[PDB]
């Protein structure tokens, strides 16, 4: 039940929670300019900015 | 060349899977586990008709032989 | 019980070995809770 957008009881499962976070926080801040994709490390790494 | 190529990629593999929070903590106490410097081996691995004194040498084949021997040695050592 | 076991199982995470590595370079333990005296 936790692999679907909502559970059998119509409640947020962890798929929805994690998708929402990954789009509305991580990639948003990446587009802002505070994060960058290092293909070396196969990850996203905070850039050493003022923020 | 084969020796250092295998060493480079083994080190990168080991560094990729290391806990990130552990690296952060170690840096915060001045015990940094340094990253491996990047290096440009891709062009060499793609060579297949190196020319020397009228012979055509497939560098890729020889590097594969040495690296496969090294991988077998690593697995044997682990077990 | 699941809370207790989660606390026990998070003490094995790599993040708890910073002091040991720092000491080894520059210069409590799990399983002690299960020792029945």
């Amino acid at each position: 039940q936790q692999t679907q957008h909502l559970d059998s009881h119509g409640e947020p499962t962890i798929t929805s929670l994690y998708t929402n976070w990954y789009l509305e926080t991580l990639l948003r801040q990446v587009s802002n300019g505070h994060i960058a994709y290092f293909p070396a490390m196969k990850a996203f790494v905070n850039l050493p900015t003022e923020n | 060349l084969a020796d250092q190529i295998f060493a480079y990629y083994k080190v990168m593999a080991g560094s990729l899977l290391l806990d990130k929070r552990l690296r952060s903590e170690c840096k915060n106490q001045g015990a940094t586990i340094h990253l491996p410097p990047s290096n440009r081996y891709e062009t060499l691995l793609k060579q297949r008709h190196v020319q020397l004194l009228g012979r055509s040498i497939d560098l890729n084949r020889l590097i594969t032989q040495r690296v496969s021997a090294a991988m077998y040695k690593s697995l044997e050592l682990a077990i | 019980i699941c809370t207790e076991q989660c606390t026990l199982s998070d003490q094995l995470l790599p993040k708890h070995c910073a002091k040991t590595i720092s000491q080894a370079v520059n210069k409590e333990k799990p399983g002690v809770e299960s020792m029945r005296k």
